């Protein structure tokens, strides 16, 4: 009595096929002739689109293969468990949190290496981990190193469990198309039953177990001595002591007399001052409400009963005079495309991460994650260069949709079409606005760098001089420090002090203050502004004219990723849509390097540092924000050249190795631009030469080699680059952070 | 315009032929091959050197090449 | 001369196959520029950006071989 | 200022061998044979035959000049 | 200073342009014919040689002076 | 089975085994024997 | 002189330019069997009418492709397409197919043009011809 | 008397200054202190560093001439046993495949064998199949 419909051992469990690669690619199977069939083969993999022509196959396969990720991802959670249980000092950090560094790798002494294994306090030696965990597992009540063994036993057992899920779920019983078409009951069953459901029992956790932990924790309690979280449980009186309400049971609940539940269900807002991170009651209220609001809203869709809305009636229904047929025909695009889905959800995923990314810092949820400058700096970092990485994915594979699964027979005077039918204009005015933020933005830096540079510092743009102010973002700043008073009169105090109110300090050091804008800001957000239209500019014009073009009429037919269409028409390389997205990736890289290394600067300057006794606070650099990044040479100078000190001299310490990795970034970068400076037909003859001097001595292999293609070039030379900047920037903004106290 | 050449190695495979996109080539009898038929390039004012007929062509090197010389509206493919 | 299963040389001066050992795969009658067919193991440069192979057969005339067998 | 003689060694002939290379395959290679009726600087032959970006002697020229600075550096 | 740098990129600029412009002439202005057998066409006999050669010196130098380098730090 | 014993022989197999089986060498050596800068 | 409905279209912005009034344009006429969609070459989708049908485009290849689209991605092959070029004196000049035979196919009163009765590796030496205004392909 | 700009490090200044706090590389406390006695025999410069002469004197062999060895009968040895390889299994229907797909028997049997090849380079050199001939190698138009 189900929608489930499943064909039982569709595809036999054998070995032959292990033996034979490329096997799924009818061009590669005959075997190689080149050196390029190995090239394709590893790149061809992946792709279940162009391998079969079946929609449920596809299917298959993929639900297969994100079970596969999804075992390795908690391989990968296991590990981090394992290895911050065995290789860690966090059972020694607990104890003293505010004086000893969380470390979780230890390095084998062989060659020298045992430099690595620095003090990080507590008489343990081993390698400064700044990822976060050892906050995260203090506010998931985790106290001894056994429950942390067991995590990770237990996130092995369920990587298992994953992998055989996938075996058979594909080799065995694989659903059918139909039943991989049940949107409505999907989206019910993943927002109701994944992420209500999900947030429900967190909030459990939560309440009945983080909170008396941490309560006794930040009270002053040894962590030897806390009682055990099934302690709590099974002698309520233990947490009806911490608090009163418990004491009513749960009587309050279904008579919603709800207030009762006041004392450890808050809207305190702000930040504990014990350990500078969020109340836990606010995140039970928080997660709770999360939940209710999730398990409502996954109810909406009918999916047996009658009872819910039918997306495609509501994409149906609105339509108005300026789009013709408007959202109608969109429900049998991303019910028979994979791609489109795939678009949205990396564009939404990307989005989220930044979100994520932007929203962690200013309100730092774990204890004492604010007071560790380079686990903020890093988390930060590292869930932005996500999201971009995901944008551009989307981007990416929007793009592979509107070249493959797009049909124009459907989509007849839709949104869609209209979508590619004033295109031009889009590009256009989309060209235009970037032109001018990239003029009335950048302009501004070499203004003031020229005004600065020829002794005229009266004419520049800055708060000395012409002022750009900020005025909407200081104005809604101080909307939002006045909203505990009456526009959210239930809040105790301000939902992040990053908008302005008190300096929340923790131990010596600044957890929180306020982080005033001036035109240094005004300048870098419209920068921000600028490299994101000018991405977004690069990726819609290849996904808006990944079809056809007026230079290329029938671009569709060459494929999404094909190098060229030849010299002719004077010169069309890099015209389909793999090579629009070659070159977002690199607008990608740049927008983010300025992102991360805008807050990198501003929270070092006006918002990180410590706090004397008297209250006054010195920040790290002394506050040189405001009057040195209004020009080029002020970011050259007082940011790259004075913080990446503390990169270089890090030679004969524990730091080193960071400083060799720093150089490692310096290098592959360069690397890279032989690939995406040159062209395959010099290394082809090079080629040719070095096969002749081979063949003399009768040593030519019987694999032909052969020079990477033009597109292989350009990924090559692309990833090449993206791993040395990357590698560079993460070097140096550890290195810079784990010396600043 | 362009320049486009075609040699005594053709075989009439008639490849070179149906990947013109601008429809620069054609097919006139021959006699120095098997299918009796050999490539032509009447219509090369209207070539833009995309070079897929190089591409399409099956014979060592090419029995056609094409030489990008003069550059005129046709062959720039401008639409303006 | 040549003829079927044999083992020549090329002397094209621009094929792929210059210098290489190709097998006559056959020959035909007269009134052919090039007639003889040679088939060789390695395969030339011929196909598209990122081809998995390319081309092992050709034509040439009687002068452009030389018989090694 | 042994090791950076070497290195200034590597550079000479590394440079020497793009500019070489690139004067003698002008004439022509496996790849095109007939290189010289196409004149000093062309832009490449196409995607076809695996694709020939930077294939002129022009372009050996071009790429020569970024070692000859990096040496020089 | 000044003057080192300053002569030192104008030879290598006039380097690169020698064999720039011999490039040209072998393009151009080179009769096989006329040259026969003589120690300019005998150059192209063995040029494959010479690439080959010259690729593997390039190499042995770089290989070995990016280790010792990189060993080094 | 026939098919692993193919597929353990592909060319990636091999040769990370190889470079394993090198490195650990070159480790353990240089564990019992370090600073070897020249023959004594 | 051309006859034909243009297509039902809602018209886009990657049509027609002032190159068509000042230089030259193009255009393409067929018989569709029944009505149906087809994909624009200059972007989205128009529904083409029953019986002849006439369209304007701005260059040769749009028309070529949408030739092509014609004869390959319809059940009933459209074999009958006719491509002229149109100048803004009025004259009409008719294009493909030349002779009423399709290129891919050999038909008896062609003449050979561009061909050469050498191969490419007999080309002569360019310092035999310098100081000319020739290339060793036209020699 | 040569070197007349370097000194033994047994009497360098410099150097005994700053061996005393040689870092333990591995995990056996005595590794500085074996480091510090091995690095005394070699030459110092004023910086209190070792150096290398490798004019081609055999008092110094040890900087360059048995490491040279070391490594080029190792090279050899590699390089012997995979043009072998390469040439048996050339004749053996598909070559490609068994390039992608290693005969892992075939492959072992011919790494057993590469002890000897010095004598089996100079035998093949000698029977004239080392080389192949200028006429028998495919090359580029000149
Ligand atoms: C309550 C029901 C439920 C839940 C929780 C999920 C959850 C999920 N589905 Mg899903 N699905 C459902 C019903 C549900 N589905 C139905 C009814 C259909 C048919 C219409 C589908 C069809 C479907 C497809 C086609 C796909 C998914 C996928 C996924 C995963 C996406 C990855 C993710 O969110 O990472 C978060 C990951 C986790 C939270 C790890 C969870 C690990 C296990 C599987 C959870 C089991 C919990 C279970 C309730 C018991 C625990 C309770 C108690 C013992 C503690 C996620 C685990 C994707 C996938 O391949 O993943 C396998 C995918 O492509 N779903
Ligand atoms: C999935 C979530 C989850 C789970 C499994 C539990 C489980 C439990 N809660 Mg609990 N609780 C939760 C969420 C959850 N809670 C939330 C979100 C709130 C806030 C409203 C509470 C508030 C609450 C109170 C106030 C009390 C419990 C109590 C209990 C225990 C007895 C109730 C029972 O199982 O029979 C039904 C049991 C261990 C009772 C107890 O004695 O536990 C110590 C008790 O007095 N809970
Ligand atoms: C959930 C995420 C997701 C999923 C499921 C897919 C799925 C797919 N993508 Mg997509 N993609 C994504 C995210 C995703 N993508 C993102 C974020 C981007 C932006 C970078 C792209 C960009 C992209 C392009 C440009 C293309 C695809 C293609 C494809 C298809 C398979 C071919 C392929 O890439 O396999 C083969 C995979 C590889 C060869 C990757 C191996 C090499 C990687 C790059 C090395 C990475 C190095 C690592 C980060 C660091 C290592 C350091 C080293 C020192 C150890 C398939 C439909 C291809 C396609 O058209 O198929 C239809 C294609 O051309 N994708
Ligand atoms: C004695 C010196 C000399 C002479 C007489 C020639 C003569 C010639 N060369 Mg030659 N060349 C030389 C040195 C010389 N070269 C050097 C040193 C190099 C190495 C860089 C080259 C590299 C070279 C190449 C690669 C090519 C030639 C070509 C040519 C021929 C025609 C094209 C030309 O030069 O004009 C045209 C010249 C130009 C258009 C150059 C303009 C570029 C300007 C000068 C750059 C200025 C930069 C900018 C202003 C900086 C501003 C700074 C500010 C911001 C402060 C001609 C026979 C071409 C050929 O084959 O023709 C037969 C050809 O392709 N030469
Ligand atoms: C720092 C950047 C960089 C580096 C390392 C190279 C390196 C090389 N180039 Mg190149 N090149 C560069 C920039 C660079 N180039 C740029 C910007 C240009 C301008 C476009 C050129 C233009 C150019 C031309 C035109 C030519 C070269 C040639 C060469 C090779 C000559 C050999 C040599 O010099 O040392 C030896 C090589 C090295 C020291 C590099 C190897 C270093 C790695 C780290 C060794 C270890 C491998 C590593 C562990 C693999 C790990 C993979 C795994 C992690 C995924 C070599 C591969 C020539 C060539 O092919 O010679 C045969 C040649 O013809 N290059
Ligand atoms: C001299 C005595 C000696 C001692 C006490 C050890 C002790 C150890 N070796 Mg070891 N080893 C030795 C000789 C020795 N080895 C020799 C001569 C070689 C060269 C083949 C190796 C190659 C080697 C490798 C490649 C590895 C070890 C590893 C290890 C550790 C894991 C236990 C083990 O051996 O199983 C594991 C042993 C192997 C996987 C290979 C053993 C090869 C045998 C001894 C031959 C252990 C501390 C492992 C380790 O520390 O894990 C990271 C590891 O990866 N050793
Ligand atoms: C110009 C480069 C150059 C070259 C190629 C050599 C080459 C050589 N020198 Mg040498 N040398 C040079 C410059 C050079 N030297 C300079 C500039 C000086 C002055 C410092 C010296 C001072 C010098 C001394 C003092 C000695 C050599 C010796 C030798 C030979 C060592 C034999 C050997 O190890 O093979 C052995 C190979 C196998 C066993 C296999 C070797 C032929 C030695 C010699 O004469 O040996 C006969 C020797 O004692 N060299
Ligand atoms: C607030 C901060 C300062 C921002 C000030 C900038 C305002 C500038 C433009 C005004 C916004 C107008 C939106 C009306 C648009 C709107 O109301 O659409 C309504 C109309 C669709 O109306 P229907 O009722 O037909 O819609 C049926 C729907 O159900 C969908 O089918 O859509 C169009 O006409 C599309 C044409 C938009 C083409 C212009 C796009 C402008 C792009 C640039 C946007 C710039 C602002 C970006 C910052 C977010
Ligand atoms: C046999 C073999 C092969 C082939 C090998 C071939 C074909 C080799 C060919 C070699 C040729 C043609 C030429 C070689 C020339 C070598 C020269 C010129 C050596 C010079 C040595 C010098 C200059 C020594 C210098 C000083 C010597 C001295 C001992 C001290 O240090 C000081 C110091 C460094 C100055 C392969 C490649 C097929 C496979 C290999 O595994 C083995
Ligand atoms: C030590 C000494 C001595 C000796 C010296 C010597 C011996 C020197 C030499 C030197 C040399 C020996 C040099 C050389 C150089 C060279 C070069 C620099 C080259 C270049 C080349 C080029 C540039 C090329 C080009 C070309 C071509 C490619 C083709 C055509 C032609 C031409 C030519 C144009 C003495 C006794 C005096 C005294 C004592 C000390
Ligand atoms: C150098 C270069 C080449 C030549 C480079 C080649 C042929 C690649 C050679 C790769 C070697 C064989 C392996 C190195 C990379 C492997 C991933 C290393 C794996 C190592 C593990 C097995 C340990 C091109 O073909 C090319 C094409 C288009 C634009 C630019 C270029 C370009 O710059
Ligand atoms: S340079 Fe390369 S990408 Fe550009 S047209 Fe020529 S072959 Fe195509
Ligand atoms: S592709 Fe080449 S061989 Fe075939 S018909 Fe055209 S010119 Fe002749």
């Amino acid at each position: 009595k189900a929608k489930v419909s499943v064909d039982n051992n569709p595809v036999p469990t054998s070995f032959e096929k292990w033996g034979k690669p490329g096997h799924f690619d009818r061009t590669l199977a005959r075997g190689p002739k080149t050196t390029t069939w190995i090239w394709n083969l590893h790149a061809n993999a992946h792709d279940f689109d162009s391998q079969t022509s079946d929609l449920e196959d596809v299917s298959r396969k993929i639900f297969s293969a994100h079970f596969g990720h999804l075992a390795v991802v908690f391989v990968w959670l296991s590990g981090m468990y394992f290895h911050g249980a065995k290789f860690s000092n966090y059972e020694g950090w607990l104890a003293d949190p505010t004086h000893i560094k969380p470390s979780a790798q230890v390095v084998w002494p062989i060659v020298g290496q045992g430099i690595l294994n620095g003090d990080v306090g507590g008489g343990f030696h081993g390698i400064q981990i700044t990822s976060g965990l050892f906050y995260l597992w203090r506010a998931s009540g985790f106290t001894d190193s056994y429950q942390l063994y067991c995590t990770a036993i237990g996130g092995l057992v369920m990587a298992a469990l994953m992998l055989f899920a996938g075996w058979f779920h594909y080799h065995v019983k694989a659903p059918k198309l139909e039943w991989f078409q049940n949107v409505e009951s999907m989206m019910n069953h993943h927002l109701a039953g994944l992420l209500g459901l999900g947030s429900l029992g967190w909030a459990g956790h939560q309440i009945h177990v983080s909170m008396p932990i941490n309560k006794l924790l930040d009270a002053g309690v040894a962590p030897k001595d806390i009682p055990l979280p099934h302690e709590f449980i099974l002698e309520p009186s233990k947490m009806a002591e911490l608090y009163p309400s418990f004491a009513q049971g749960l009587t309050p609940f279904f008579t919603l007399n709800w207030g009762v539940y006041s004392d450890f269900l808050t809207f305190k807002g702000g930040l504990n001052p014990v350990t500078g991170g969020l109340w836990l009651s606010d995140t039970a209220h928080h997660h709770l409400a999360i939940a209710v609001l999730f398990i409502i809203a996954g109810h909406m869709y009918r999916t047996n009963w009658g009872i819910g809305h039918s997306m495609k009636e509501i994409l149906e229904a609105h339509k108005g005079p300026f789009t013709g047929e408007g959202h109608k025909g969109l429900y049998e695009i991303l019910t028979t495309s994979w791609h489109a889905q795939l678009a949205i959800n990396l564009a939404l995923l990307g989005s989220l991460t930044i979100i994520v990314a932007q929203h962690m810092y200013a309100m730092p949820p774990y204890p004492y994650q604010a007071i560790d400058y380079a686990t903020q700096l890093s988390l930060f970092t590292h869930h932005m260069w996500i999201g971009g990485f995901l944008i551009v994915g989307a981007g990416a594979h929007g793009a592979i949709f509107m070249v493959r699964d797009y049909d124009p027979a459907k989509n007849v005077n839709n949104l869609l079409d209209r979508m590619l039918r004033h295109r031009d204009a889009i590009i256009s005015h989309l060209n235009w606005v970037c032109i001018f933020l990239g003029f009335h933005s950048f302009g501004l830096y070499i203004h003031n760098d020229t005004m600065r540079a020829l002794g005229r510092p009266q004419d520049m743009f800055s708060d000395t001089a012409i002022q750009l102010q900020p005025i909407f973002a200081q104005w809604v700043q101080h909307l939002h420090t006045l909203a505990p008073g009456a526009t959210a009169p239930n809040a105790l105090a301000t939902a992040s002090y990053a908008f302005g109110g008190e300096t929340i300090a923790v131990a010596g050091k600044v957890a929180m203050m306020p982080i005033t804008l001036g035109t240094a800001d005004f300048m870098v957000h419209h920068i921000h502004a600028f490299t994101i239209h000018v991405t977004a500019l690069i990726l819609l014009k290849g996904v808006l004219y990944a079809r056809s073009s007026r230079l290329v009429p029938d671009k569709a037919n060459l494929g999404f990723r094909f190098p060229c269409d030849g010299p002719g028409r004077g010169g069309t390389c890099q015209v389909s849509g793999w090579d629009h997205v070659f070159l977002g990736l690199f607008w990608m890289y740049n927008s983010l390097s300025i992102v991360i290394f805008h807050f990198s600067w501003k929270m070092q300057s006006d918002v990180w540092g410590t706090v004397s006794p008297d209250g006054s606070v010195t920040h790290v650099t002394l506050g040189n924000f405001a009057q040195s990044a209004i020009t080029i040479n002020g970011w050259l100078r007082d940011f790259l050249w004075a913080q990446a000190a503390n990169v270089i001299n890090s030679y004969g310490s524990a730091l080193s190795a960071y400083g060799i990795m720093f150089l490692a970034g310096h290098f592959v970068f360069a690397f890279s631009l032989m690939f995406l400076f040159s062209g395959r037909g010099y290394w082809q003859e090079l080629i040719e030469s070095i096969v002749w001097a081979h063949n003399k001595l009768n040593v030519a292999p019987a694999i032909q080699p052969r020079a990477l293609s033009i597109i292989q070039g350009r990924a090559v030379g692309v990833a090449h680059y993206l791993l040395g900047g990357i590698v560079t920037t993460w070097a140096f903004f550890l290195a810079r952070s784990l010396s600043i106290g | 315009s362009h320049s486009v050449k075609i040699y005594d190695t053709c075989i009439g495979c008639t490849q070179c032929v149906r990947a013109c996109p601008l429809d620069v080539l054609e097919m006139v009898p021959w006699d120095g091959c098997k299918a009796a038929q050999i490539a032509s390039s009447p219509r090369t004012e209207d070539c833009v050197g995309c070079k897929r007929c190089e591409t399409a062509c099956p014979t060592d090197f090419l029995s056609i090449r094409v030489y990008l010389g003069a550059e005129t509206t046709r062959s720039m493919g401008l639409a303006y | 001369a040549l003829n079927r299963g044999d083992k020549v040389r090329i002397k094209r001066t621009e094929s792929y196959w210059y210098g290489d050992v190709g097998t006559v795969a056959s020959v035909e009658k007269s009134g052919i520029l090039y007639p003889v067919i040679v088939r060789f193991d390695r395969v030339n440069y011929n196909g598209f950006s990122g081809s998995a192979s390319g081309v092992n057969t050709n034509n040439f005339a009687e002068n452009e071989l030389e018989l090694v067998q | 200022d042994f090791l950076v003689h070497h290195a200034i060694a590597l550079g000479l002939h590394t440079t020497a061998l793009i500019l070489i290379k690139g004067a003698l395959d002008a004439r022509g290679s496996k790849l095109m044979p007939d290189k010289k009726d196409f004149g000093y600087s062309f832009p490449c032959d196409g995607p076809g035959r695996g694709g020939t970006c930077d294939i002129s002697a022009w372009d050996a020229f071009y790429l020569a000049m970024f070692w000859m600075l990096n040496t020089l550096g | 200073a000044a003057l080192y740098t300053h002569h030192q990129y104008i030879a290598g600029f006039l380097m690169v342009g020698a064999f720039a412009h011999g490039a040209i002439f072998f393009v151009r202005d080179y009769d096989p014919v006329a040259n026969k057998d003589n120690v300019l066409a005998r150059m192209l006999e063995h040029k494959e040689a010479l690439i080959s050669h010259l690729s593997w010196v390039s190499l042995f130098l770089g290989f070995h002076t990016l280790g010792l380098y990189v060993h080094n730090d | 089975m026939d098919g692993l014993k193919s597929f353990l022989s592909t060319a990636p197999v091999m040769i990370m085994a190889l470079l394993t089986f090198t490195a650990g060498i070159l480790i353990e050596f240089n564990r019992f024997y370090p600073d070897l800068l020249f023959h004594p | 002189e051309l006859s034909g409905q243009p297509p039902k279209f809602g018209g886009s912005t990657g049509g027609l330019l002032s190159k068509a009034n000042r230089e030259e344009k193009y255009a393409i006429t067929w018989t569709s069997a029944s009505e149906q969609v087809f994909e624009m070459p200059t972007g989205g989708a128009a529904i083409m009418n029953e019986g002849e049908n006439l369209l304007y485009l701005a260059r040769k290849e749009q028309c070529l492709a949408l030739g092509t689209q014609l004869r390959t991605k319809f059940k009933p092959k459209i074999q009958d397409y006719k491509i002229y070029r149109v100048y803004p004196s009025g004259e009409v000049q008719y294009l493909h197919p030349a002779d009423g035979v399709f290129p891919e196919k050999v038909n008896e009163g062609r003449e050979a043009q561009g061909t050469k009765t050498r191969r490419i590796g007999q080309n002569p030496e360019p310092v035999t011809i310098k100081f000319s205004g020739k290339a060793p392909y036209e020699v | 008397d040569d070197f007349a700009n370097l000194t033994p490090c047994s009497e360098n200044p410099a150097y005994l200054a700053k061996s005393k706090n040689f870092l333990n590389t591995t995990n056996d406390p005595n590794s500085g202190k074996i480091r510090a006695e091995r690095y005394a025999s070699a030459l110092c410069g004023p910086e209190g560093y070792p150096h290398l002469i490798v004019d081609g004197r055999f008092t110094h062999a040890g900087d360059f001439l048995i490491p040279s060895i070391l490594f080029l009968y190792i090279a050899g040895w590699i390089g012997w046993v995979g043009r072998s390889y390469l040439i048996e299994i050339r004749e053996s229907k598909n070559p490609e495949m068994q390039e992608v797909v290693i005969n892992v028997p075939l492959a072992i049997k011919k790494m057993l064998g590469g002890f000897l090849w010095p004598l089996a380079a100079v035998g093949e050199y000698t029977s004239g199949k080392l080389v192949m001939k200028d006429s028998e190698i495919p090359t580029s138009p000149r």
